[PDB]
């Protein structure tokens, strides 16, 4: 436009340009908008549809089924679809049955590969579900114990390493 | 040559940028 | 791509980030100010003197 | 390559030259988020029993209400709690810059609190260590005085006492949060210390380190292959360590982050599901018990104690 | 090339590959750092765990800690702890004094 | 600003070209100096009395 | 050296030399957290201890 | 000094250089001393304030 070159996606604008204004820019000084040197309106420029892409797969161990999600867009413009929060999740069968959270999507939503299998989506599961009474005249006193034995691994170290420059 | 204070006055659109709501 | 991106045919179970996309446009708008002003060469060549 | 070059086909294959430096800087990022959804399970998910809250808020004279959940509102959040959460993008996005949403939403996060309060109101600590065994609210708070050396009669004398005591230190909770200039400027620091990391970030963008122009189409054909390209590798330097030192400074940042982490969860197990015997870990004076509340980015205690007062001289004797 | 020209694109050479040498550094300083957070810990809990017993939640085992044993492994440490758990409560009537 | 370009007024007019680097360099050095004199208080600072 | 050389051999100090003190930020910084761990630990012992 | 510039206090320095030697430098290979082209005085060369 005028000797101002890019590229994108030219919109209507609604950006109140000063009659001696010929394009504008952004808050980290790059344009985004100019004037039709002809027409004399101004072209909001916006880049063309993109987003990150995620693979959510099973090991290929046991198959070769994938889905995809499409992060930052929802399912109108990326041309078994759900939307979550993330962005738009294509080949994921949603279903209402909750479950411990296996492979992590994001927003409360995981995937796995179950049941003849395929890829479902569901809302994670936080634990199980419980009461404790409250009263003022009822303690509760264990009669019985077990002895337990737990594990628990720490690192100490790592491996050393020199480098002759 | 009575001289005066030019206080605050002078100053002048240095480009033919859009910009809004914002300090440069 | 996923394997590639990995540099390996074993994928293990979980979520990868594999690369972006995007529309890639091949069109191209050029605009200009009408030129107006036409340089007055009629007087140079289509004078009657 | 979004953020180095853009849609510029021509930079994209050059940038291939340096190949691993894009994968050594998507790693690092990407392990930090993961870890950022860890943080809060070892703080928070500290048991595998969702309790539900008790459908009554005043117990032996204690009031609760103001520390346990709020049905009427949608949020479902307690009165202190909701104010927590009210006293704490294109631009980046377009330039390959983006945000990535928790695993564990504010509605879940507020599920393991819950869970936690009741345990603590109705049981007491032993469900933090096997079964929830119901319990009285003043015999618990009779044995929280025989932990500080305080025979257990004191309590009961003077129940009523205690009880009001208890009622004005927590009305006075919010009066400290909603008008203190820097009630919570631990959460907010973090919230600002990474929002201008990231300005920082995309205003560099407009360098030219050492190029005759900032912008990478307009000198890509102003000038021959052979010569333009020597300012392709410049732009590319400069960029390209610009997300380098970004990447290295979240590095450091996330550190101090797990270091927090792993201390509120360490006072959750020993502060909530326990008793303190441990000198101004829970608070100022003697540790009673504490009661644990959700904030953007960060958890929040509320430590009761026991202070003694009005000193009178006696005169002693070793023995008899 | 020239010499006047071929050192300057072997300048080039060091200082790029030399960068990389420092992302290498940089990043061992800092999972060193992570490293001796845990063994910091794992010190901790052999003075607390193992050469006594522990008044701490959940610091040696969920549960009442009453003893603990390390064993060693590749590059780290690993503590069997044995605690006590109460089970098969029964519902009493109670009172604060009689 | 000394430790590059010194007393060269020609040099001193190209790190502009650069971007705000000494910002946040001075940024960063800040932030160091103020911690410093917290873990002095934290440590000794446990009366008020 | 005249002006559109001067600036290529001086461009080479100045990236040169912002190298230099990035590093010491960045590894004073490392440092910085060594130290704030164990004034973290010495106030827990003033406190404990 | 013949040819060799730049901006400071010169004073008199206690430095004996030998015959064949114009100038010292210090630990950053920068001078910090010049012997004076006519009266073989030798300067001591101190940034400005
Ligand atoms: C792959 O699947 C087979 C069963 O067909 C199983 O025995 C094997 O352990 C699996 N290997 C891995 C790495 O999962
Ligand atoms: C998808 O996003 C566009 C852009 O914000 C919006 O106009 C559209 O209504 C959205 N559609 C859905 C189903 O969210
Ligand atoms: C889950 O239940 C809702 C109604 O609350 C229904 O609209 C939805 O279709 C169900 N989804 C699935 C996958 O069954
Ligand atoms: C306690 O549990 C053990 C099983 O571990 C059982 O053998 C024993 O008889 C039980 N004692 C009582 C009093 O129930
Ligand atoms: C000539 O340019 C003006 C803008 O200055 C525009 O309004 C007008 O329509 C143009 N004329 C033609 C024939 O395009
Ligand atoms: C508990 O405290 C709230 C104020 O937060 C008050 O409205 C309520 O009436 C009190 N409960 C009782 C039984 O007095
Ligand atoms: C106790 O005696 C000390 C002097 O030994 C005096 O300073 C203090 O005020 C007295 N306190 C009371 C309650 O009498
Ligand atoms: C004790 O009573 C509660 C109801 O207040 C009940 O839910 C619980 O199962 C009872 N426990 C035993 C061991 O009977």
């Amino acid at each position: 436009f005028n000797g101002l070159k890019g590229t994108g996606v030219l919109t209507e604008s609604n950006k109140k340009f000063l009659p001696f204004q010929q394009f504008g820019r952004d808050i980290a000084d790059t344009t985004d908008a100019v004037r039709d040197p002809q027409t004399l309106e101004i072209l909001d420029i916006t880049p063309c549809s993109f987003g990150g892409v995620s693979v959510i797969t099973p090991g290929t161990n046991t198959s070769n089924q994938v889905a995809v999600l499409y992060q930052g867009v929802n399912c109108t413009e990326v041309p078994n679809v759900f939307q979550t929060r993330a962005g738009c999740l294509i080949g994921a069968e949603y279903v209402n049955n909750s479950y411990e959270c296996d492979i992590p999507i994001g927003a409360g939503i995981c995937a796995s590969y179950q049941t003849s299998q395929s890829i479902i989506a569901y809302t994670m599961s936080l634990g199980a579900e419980n009461s404790v009474a409250c009263s003022n005249n009822s303690i509760a006193i264990p009669t019985n114990f077990t002895i337990s034995v737990t594990t628990e691994i720490l690192p100490v170290s790592m491996t050393k390493t020199s480098v002759d420059c | 040559p009575a001289y005066t204070n030019s206080f605050t006055r002078g100053v002048y659109y240095p480009d033919k940028v859009f910009r809004s709501s914002v300090l440069h | 791509e996923t394997k590639c991106t990995l540099k390996s045919f074993t994928v293990e179970k979980g979520i990868y980030q594999t690369s972006n996309f995007r529309v890639q446009p091949t069109e191209s708008i050029v605009r200009f100010p009408n030129i107006t002003n036409l340089c007055p060469f009629d007087e140079v060549f289509n004078a009657t003197r | 390559t979004m953020y180095i070059c853009g849609d510029s086909t021509e930079c994209s294959n050059l940038l291939l030259q340096y190949g691993s430096f894009c994968t050594q800087l998507k790693r690092a990022l990407t392990g930090i988020a993961v870890e950022q959804d860890k943080n809060t399970q070892e703080v928070f998910a500290q048991v595998k029993q969702i309790y539900k809250t008790p459908p009554i808020k005043y117990f032996g004279g204690f009031n609760f209400s103001q520390i346990l959940p709020d049905p009427s509102k949608p949020s479902k959040r307690s009165p202190i709690e909701d104010l927590l959460f009210n006293k704490v993008i294109c631009a980046q996005k377009f330039k390959g810059l983006t945000v990535l949403p928790p695993l564990l939403t504010d509605e879940m996060i507020a599920q393991y609190t819950s869970a936690l309060l009741a345990g603590t109101i109705c049981s007491g600590w032993t469900f933090g260590a096997g079964p929830a065994l119901q319990i009285p609210f003043p015999m618990q708070m009779a044995y929280r005085f025989n932990g500080i050396g305080v025979t257990q009669n004191v309590l009961y004398e003077n129940q009523k006492l205690i009880a009001n005591q208890f009622n004005s230190a927590i009305g006075k909770i919010q009066d400290s949060l909603s008008s203190t200039p820097s009630a919570l400027g631990k959460l907010q620091d973090v919230v600002n210390h990474n929002a201008q990391a990231l300005n920082t970030l995309v205003k560099q963008l407009s360098s030219k380190f050492g190029a005759i122009s900032s912008v990478l189409n307009d000198i890509f054909s102003r000038l021959d292959k052979p010569e333009a390209e020597v300012q392709i590798d410049r732009l590319i330097t400069g960029r390209l360590q610009s997300l380098q030192t970004y990447v290295t400074q979240q590095l450091i940042r996330a550190a101090e982050i797990r270091a927090s982490a792993n201390l509120a969860a360490t006072k959750m197990s020993e502060c909530v599901l326990g008793q303190s015997k441990r000198v101004d870990f829970c608070g100022k004076g003697y540790h009673l018990m504490s009661f644990p509340q959700s904030a953007p980015h960060g958890v929040v205690f509320l430590h009761v104690t026991y202070v003694p007062a009005q000193e009178k001289n006696f005169t002693t004797a070793p023995a008899i």
